[PDB]
């Protein structure tokens, strides 16, 4: 049996996405499972260990030229998928897009009431309203149908796959995070912050207000009492997932020893070689609670519930704090160097 | 022949004659029959087409053979095996 995922949207809600291939390759065992994606979003999928290959057609534009259009239909439907499951919210034009693909199965999300409600004749199991907020609840809808619909199978299999369990090719593990750490300070015993400015770092598709940048001033005021102490000595990693040779000249975090790299999606070997990681919330939070990795996450305030299921994901490890005012770029900072002093 | 124009502001006189190649059309095309001599300039060393760095012969065979990708997120899933 074949299948084929939709899934739209850049990295961290497509990282989300490991739970319900694993319960794809779990349910119905020996089945080849491929993906679609967005530029953005298929830099993640070089770290798995199910789908077959993954691809690059939607960021969902409006236009997109008759001739892209079905070049993709085109190869969509000549492999002959079965079950082809969707995100991306169909209504009743990109439902016809599911529809020609001449699978058996189609399964989806669909609109509420807003552009265009409809969801279709020709679908099946429509379901939850729209924008995706919440993490590791996600595509709640989906593990749930996925389990124990049919048969003698056993009860529900196994009830939301263990969480986020990404692997590591040992290749891509020495090579170039041994080449890129060693470009400067290295010892494997460092510190990842994530969070500085706003080009492409994550940006979460769901945060949407805080959690996109801090103002590298609270990271100056952590990053001088990180290595301040043998605990690690090395961690200068102001890690800027951007342009940053545009940012790098003005790292006020002093730049006499602040580090620095440019990475894809990749950075999970890099945060599986540190000593930790101190981000808000982005991707770096999701990829470094996958691993041991112990994280500490500073979101806005009790987005927890949201976008961090798993409170206690080893021993309590990945430590939250709040932000009492609501905006991000204001917390006791104090505390919060506390807590990362220990680590 | 060697007509004498008298224009209104010169002092022209002109010479013409015509010529066409008359059936050596067959000869040159004839000569051009060395198309049969392209067999010892392709019995000549290729350039790279041979080279060391080249194996896939296709039209988009080098270029586009790149699904390793998949052989590399098998190998994963075979370590992860291991």
């Amino acid at each position: 049996r074949r299948v084929c995922c939709v899934v739209s949207g850049g990295v961290y809600e497509n990282v989300l996405f490991f739970p319900v291939v694993q319960m794809l390759k779990d349910r119905y065992p020996g089945v080849l499972v491929d993906v679609v994606a967005s530029a953005r979003g298929k830099q993640v999928y070089e770290m798995c260990k199910n789908v077959r290959y993954a691809n690059v057609y939607d960021p969902d534009d409006e236009w997109p030229e008759p001739a892209e259009y079905t070049h993709q239909l085109g190869v969509m439907k000549n492999r002959y998928y079965d079950m082809v499951l969707s995100t991306k919210l169909a209504g009743t034009g990109h439902a016809l897009f599911l529809f020609m693909s001449s699978a058996r199965e189609k399964v989806g999300y669909v609109y509420p009431n807003v552009n265009g409600a409809g969801a279709g004749l020709f679908l099946t199991e429509m379901f939850k309203p729209a924008t995706t907020n919440l993490a590791d609840g996600g595509y709640n809808m989906y593990q749930d149908m996925l389990e124990w619909l049919g048969r003698p199978a056993k009860g529900v299999p196994q009830q939301p796959i263990p969480p986020l369990r990404v692997s590591i090719s040992k290749k891509l593990r020495a090579v170039v995070e041994d080449k890129y750490n060693r470009a400067g300070v290295e010892k494997g015993k460092y510190v990842v912050i994530h969070g500085i400015e706003s080009d492409s770092v994550a940006n979460m598709k769901s945060r949407g207000d805080d959690d996109c940048l801090l103002p590298l001033e609270l990271w100056a005021e952590i990053a001088k009492e990180i290595s301040s102490g043998g605990n690690g000595l090395r961690p200068l990693f102001v890690m800027p997932h951007e342009r940053h040779r545009e940012e790098i000249e003005e790292i006020v975090g002093e730049e006499t020893a602040y580090l620095f790299i440019t990475t894809p999606g990749q950075l999970t070997c890099l945060i599986n070689d540190s000593a930790g990681v101190v981000a808000t919330n982005t991707a770096a939070v999701q990829l470094a609670n996958a691993r041991d990795k112990p994280c500490v996450a500073l979101f806005s305030s009790k987005e927890k519930a949201r976008l961090f299921l798993p409170y206690v994901e080893e021993r309590k490890s990945c430590t939250v704090v709040a932000s009492a005012t609501g905006k991000l770029a204001g917390i006791d900072i104090e505390a919060v160097k506390k807590a990362v002093k220990d680590l | 022949n060697q007509r004498d124009w008298v224009v209104t502001k010169s002092i022209w006189h002109l010479s013409d004659t015509a010529i066409k190649s008359f059936y050596t059309f067959y000869a040159m095309f004839t000569v051009w029959g060395v198309c049969f001599f392209a067999s010892m300039k392709a019995s000549m060393a290729d350039p790279f087409y041979d080279s060391e760095h080249y194996r896939g012969q296709g039209g988009d065979g080098t270029v586009h053979w790149y699904y390793d990708r998949q052989e590399d997120i098998e190998a994963t899933a075979r370590g992860d095996l291991l």
